[PDB]
């Protein structure tokens, strides 16, 4: 995250850190005790599917404070429409091996109903994006979790003010000061409505971060609610990676 | 109607035939007798931040 602030510990309790052989891979969002939403592209180069770990309750990567909860990733589910190395359909649903325990520091973000998200949340102007990604373009990643308030653009306005498909939306700023960045992908774009927070986007990717003239690109979660919900009612399948038909 | 002002619902809204609307709440919430408001029924409902909810109790 470029141009944000430290998220006070416990204030982003849905944030996930994904590790592969102990190394930072991506963010994610907890939506239930066993289910995490992330970005499909995070998994384009995975060789050993058995060494993926999700950490909940993380804050400062330099220290252990006892609020963290680590779990093995049992399943990584990606839409059939996602093509490795691209932006469209950039979403993954991750099943944990064992539930996390909800605590003051570990709480799911609500996955909204599609209608609500389309009719209501999509018009809330500002939402929060968070992660341990790069603090600057071509810069070091953050050791404490960062958060940024970004305004959403209608896609016609995004294009004019700058492909952005119906499975994406733009948010952020075109002056190079404030963006999500490499290391943040998969993390939440969370939207507040009447006292509760909801998942509306996933940090996706594009060329650079905080590039002048460009806005951040987010996966439009409202398009995937039904897909997600159906998968969460399904039994697990042998083998970590599952490609699931979309729609 | 659900498309205007969320139908007055705090959370989710369904239209039915007639001038009829029903609000609903996510798991871990219940709908109050106003027919619109949602109140947690568990300790760690989705989308709330415990350390902030306890700062305001
Ligand atoms: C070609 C292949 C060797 C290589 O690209 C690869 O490793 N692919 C997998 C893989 C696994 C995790 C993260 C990434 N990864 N790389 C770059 C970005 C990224 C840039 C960016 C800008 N603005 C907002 C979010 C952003 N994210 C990113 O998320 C790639
Ligand atoms: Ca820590
Ligand atoms: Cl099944
Ligand atoms: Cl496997």
């Amino acid at each position: 995250i470029v141009g944000g602030k430290v998220c006070p510990k416990g204030e982003c309790p849905w944030q996930v850190l994904l590790l592969v052989n102990g190394a930072q891979l991506c963010g994610g969002t907890l939506i239930n005790t066993i289910w995490v939403v992330s970005a499909a592209h995070c998994f384009d180069k995975i060789k050993n599917w058995r060494n993926l770990i999700a950490v909940l309750g993380e804050h400062d990567l330099s220290e252990h404070d006892g609020d963290e909860q680590s779990r093995r990733v049992a399943q990584v589910i990606i839409p059939s429409t996602y093509v490795p190395g691209t932006t469209n359909h950039d979403i993954a649903l991750l099943r944990l091996h064992q539930p996390v325990v909800l605590t003051d520091h570990v709480v799911p973000l609500c996955l909204p109903e599609r209608t609500f998200s389309e009719r209501t949340l999509a018009f809330v102007r500002f939402s929060l994006v968070s992660g341990w990604g790069q603090l600057l373009d071509r810069g070091a990643t953050a050791l404490e979790l960062m958060v940024l308030n970004v305004p959403r653009l209608m896609t016609q306005d995004c294009l004019q003010q700058s492909n952005i498909t119906e499975y994406m939306f733009c948010a952020g700023y075109s002056d190079g000061s404030k963006d999500s960045c490499k290391g943040d992908s998969g993390g939440p774009h969370a939207t507040h409505y009447r006292g509760t927070w909801y998942l509306t986007g996933i940090v996706s990717w594009g060329q650079g971060c905080a590039t002048v003239g460009h806005f951040g690109v987010y996966t439009r979660v409202s398009q995937y609610i039904e897909w997600l919900q159906k998968l969460m009612r399904s039994e697990p399948r042998p083998g970590v990676l599952l490609r699931a038909p979309f729609p | 109607i659900c498309v205007n002002e969320n139908g007055g619902c705090e959370q989710y809204c369904s239209d039915h035939t007639g001038t009829k609307r029903s609000c609903r709440c996510h798991e871990g919430y219940s709908l109050l007798a106003d027919g619109v408001s949602c109140t947690p029924t568990v300790e760690y409902p989705c989308g709330k931040i415990p350390i902030l909810e306890k700062r305001n109790a």
